[PDB]
DNA sequence: CGGGAAAATCTCTAGCA
DNA sequence: ACTGCTAGAGATTTTCCCG
DNA sequence: CGGGAAAATCTCTAGCA
DNA sequence: ACTGCTAGAGATTTTCCCG
């Protein structure tokens, strides 16, 4: 393919063609029609189509601002469960920003926040406000709002139910409380048909009570396996398979070749 | 004694989700709780999941139901 | 190693080549001109 | 479904309640209902004052868990919209009031109307001692006295554990909303089925109790009696 | 359920909870909490989740306006093969347009044109420029660019190859022309792996070829084919099923109950 | 019949009800107070 | 004669959508062209789908690959 | 794979080419084109003039299809735009021009070797004299030179039938160059082939000509011979 | 019949603005 | 009465090659 | 074991701006 | 070193009910 391949590339300088009409034009196998694609800087236009997955454990909360009939809104939502908090704040300050954080922390456990690059969130006083209460600040990608898709999508459900019952108030703060109300305890899904109201008591009530039992369960339970090593401190045997720590590496090693002390 | 304990555990469902896929997988049993991972049990197997992956809910309405 | 090409913070325009120092699930950190960005995994393409 | 009579027999000698008889000896919690059958949404308002300023102040008294704040005026507005935002915050059945002027504005009774919250007109008092205490404590820590409400609140809710269990209001005040969404469950499971009528191997009318996977479970005659499933007809009446 | 619908309705006004709450909160079927929901236009607020398909048809064109460096690149497709037609035009008017337009069918067969409503394709000089040419127009719903998505997928298209060829040229018109030539002739994918070029010339020469082969066809094989009828004008027999055109309704029947005469 | 609740033409508010007057793949035609509107079957919702 | 049009028919291909599938289903064969319709043989099958949802092309590629 | 022999004795008979051998006895196009082994992008420019502006005439010599457009003047630049156009919306191999200036200016020249047209310096007139005598008969219907010239092109490209089997000029292209598509493809294919060695049954080295599902054909000694693919081991060289 | 490697296919994303 | 699509990146599945 | 009807599950969309 | 999601509408598949 030596000729083929110089008339390829001089070809894709001028047209950028794809692998496959290189490949055509000019008998090449696709990986040396694809390498010539590779090559150039000019053709490298497009991500790899996939979507991460934000943190839902026990303790997260996704803050964001929004803004409705010229007011600002902030909203809180965990994680976990869609258990929103919202309030109507004067302005996207970080003072109010840091008031609301400390209630929220007053109110629920809070372990980590994670918010945008808004001004209000990368403020000194909401800092501090974190650094008081225990709060862990997690900052997203700038202009990545997938990585808030959360709150974010609770902020437009949040608006769908204001919608709703803005008709039955007057002050926008009103509203918000009531639609705040109408999410926490009067729509019920997801994954235990619950309410969010009932699913953050269930979250939180289950990492409470899991965390008491393996205490025990652990204290009382002693054991080491070996497998194959070393001495692998024991978590759960069962069904002819045996689950393991050795060195932070937690592993599901059968029953045969394990062994337990 | 450790039995009651491990059965206990052994109530409460995980919800989780694997590094490439959006659907949370369904209702699965909850063999232990760490502080960075939980063991599952989905289905006659025996997965190790991350925290940050794993609803675990006690679910009141099927324990209610027996 | 890796060459990194992404698209960053609302510039339509990609940039690179990078080097990258760190793959998560989501997420890499590259380091382009002795800048270290963070950038989801949609918007950069790791060769 | 064996332990079915070790569960009347226990309900006998110690008159365990529907809990213990249900996780010791494996009963459809339903049933464990019937052998022993044959507060968690209530709070205290009050407004108290300090620096010239109105905290405004919820318990809930089955835990012990606050909910304050400084409020700009003693005014029925003020209190309904905090009373919307404690609803919408918490499972909020009944607040108990100490009749004063904000307590019985028009607004709030139609933000409880709105909200389905029953108003009724000594715990209130001393969780305000606590609480004005521990204000006074953080009071340094913080410039404007609605931080330091705040700051107090964290510290009532999450950094004093005491009582019998060594449990912060926050864990105590989960555990009691747990317990009592599991009251409502259960107690919709009840409604579900006590519509039914059952006939067994022909008997008279019997009540359901469960329509389990492999056993149906009623009770005839004050009788809690197990049958299979092909050998009883269940109807709707 | 007399009690607990007549309770549902009235939480309803207030709250406006999703069926399955109600259902819960009030003991009810499923079909009588969808019923209530089903019954409040305050909670009609999502439409069905599908998509629609653009008409492929041999003789349908796309044609849109799209803008780049403060200019109107005016920018056909034809939607069978993905084969662009591209110009730069000095303003966006009617006239620029069907000028465009005529050019258009004197180069390539044009049927149908397919825009959205901007004042340049609803312009009475390219009406009369269609009624000229013989060209229908199809205007898609208003502000619903999704019935343009092929055409708006061009413009990404096209906008892209005008970003990787653009230092090649000095003026946009000619930038523009080599982006049309690469895409029609410098990238090879789809369905026969075809560039845009070879595709259009493969499904113009099968139209023309397979309308003149069912033209002497019909002319040789003359029938009539009754099943269970009339006399249904035959299609096409063979391995087992008969198919037949009864009142412009064509049907497979099998060959069994199926007789051709 | 049926009942046809829509979003049109930009504005992100939900109207209707609306009589439906011809049932398309992707879209709908409907007659809302004398007016016919053509609507995305992504924009309506039938009862 | 007849046969010889009717396989010259067959041998084109036909690139078609259900209506509600977005792919496009692969090369199917070409057993009638009307105006409005299309009728294809797809995988021992014969269904009627219309214009509008059809891509038919003779696809030189394969016909020069035999 | 049996009408081989047919194929060579109607070759050996009435010298047919290879689309007739491979359309009436059944041959994978390579196999006709070995019996028998053993234009289309050529266009035509020229200026012409009307009512004082320049007519840029382009013609497909094979079809007689038509590309014809005002511009505004006769420099290189505008002789490029239109050829960079021509070139993306049909297949350009190769333009002959008159020596004219614009024909030959350094910029007219390096779009052609951007787009890879070669340039090469009668029915191009004939076709002029056809363009005019339209452009005559619908000058009426439009007010612009140039809106007449493209009915006019549209009139000679699609609504005048003749030649042999009564096709307008658009038809007739699309014909060529599907033809030429074709013609492409399979020496893609025989270039592909051309590559590999073949051993059967072991003889000597013979050149493959298809790799068929149920057989391999060969060509040793000026002899197609088809032999299953167990039988032979297939090598590249 | 068995793996390995290469092709084909399938899945899924942004940008069209 | 009209209607999301296109192409590329990466993952997964099918096909072909020599034993 | 068989359909029917109801539940459960799966698929897929807009809006978050 | 971080990361799309949520809820509803409609379609499809599983489960339960009485024979
Ligand atoms: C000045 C701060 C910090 C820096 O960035 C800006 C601008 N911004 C833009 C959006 C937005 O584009 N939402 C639409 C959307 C699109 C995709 C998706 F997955 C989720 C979505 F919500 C926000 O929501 C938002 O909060 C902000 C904001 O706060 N800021
Ligand atoms: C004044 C004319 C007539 C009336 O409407 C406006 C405004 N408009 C808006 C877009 C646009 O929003 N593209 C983003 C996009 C979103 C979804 C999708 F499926 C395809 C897409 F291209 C156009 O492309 C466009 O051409 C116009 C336009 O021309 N007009
Ligand atoms: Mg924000
Ligand atoms: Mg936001
Ligand atoms: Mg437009
Ligand atoms: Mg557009
Ligand atoms: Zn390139
Ligand atoms: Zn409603």
């Amino acid at each position: 393919f030596l000729d083929g391949i110089d008339k390829a590339q001089e070809e894709h300088e001028k047209y950028h063609s794809n692998w496959r009409a290189m490949a055509s034009d000019f008998n090449l196998p696709p990986v040396v029609a694809k390498e010539i694609v590779a090559s150039c800087d000019k053709c490298q236009l497009k991500g790899e189509a996939m979507h991460g997955q934000v943190d839902c454990s026990p303790g997260i909360w996704q803050l964001d601002c929004t803004h409705l009939e010229g007011k600002v809104i902030l909203v809180a939502v965990h994680v976990a469960s869609g258990y929103i908090e919202a309030e109507v704040i004067p302005a996207e300050t970080g003072q109010e920003t840091a008031y609301f954080l400390l209630k929220l922390a007053g109110r629920w456990p809070v372990k980590t926040v994670h918010t945008d690059n808004g001004s209000n969130f990368t403020s000194t006083t909401v800092k501090a406000a974190c650094w008081w209460a225990g709060i862990k600040q997690k900052f997203a990608i700038p202009y990545n709002p997938q990585s808030r898709g959360v709150i974010e999508s609770m902020n437009k459900e949040l608006k769908k139910i204001i919608g709703q019952v803005r008709d039955q108030a007057e002050h926008l703060k009103t509203a918000v409380q009531m639609a705040v109300f109408i999410h926490n305890f009067k729509r019920k899904g997801g994954i235990g048909g619950y309410s969010a109201g009932e699913r953050i008591v269930d979250i939180i009530a289950t990492d409470i009570q899991t965390k008491e039992l393996q205490k025990q369960i652990t204290k009382i339970q002693n054991f080491r396996v070996y497998y194959r090593k070393g001495p692998a401190k024991l978590l759960w045997k069962g069904e002819g398979a045996v689950v393991i720590q050795d060195n932070s590496d937690i592993k599901v090693v059968p029953r045969r070749k394990a062994k337990i002390i | 004694e450790l039995q009651k304990q491990i059965t206990k555990i052994q109530n409460f469902r995980v919800y989780y989700r694997d590094s490439r896929d959006p659907v949370w997988k369904g209702p699965a049993k909850l063999l232990w709780k760490g502080e960075g991972a939980v063991v599952i049990q989905d289905n006659s197997d025996i997965k190790v999941v991350p925290r940050r992956k794993a609803k675990i809910i006690r679910d009141y309405g099927k324990q209610m139901a027996g | 190693n890796f060459r990194v090409y992404y698209r960053d913070s609302r510039d339509p325009v990609w940039k690179g080549p990078a080097k990258l120092l760190w793959k998560g699930e989501g997420a890499v950190v590259i380091q382009d001109n002795s800048d270290i960005k963070v950038v989801p995994r949609r918007k950069a393409k790791i060769i």
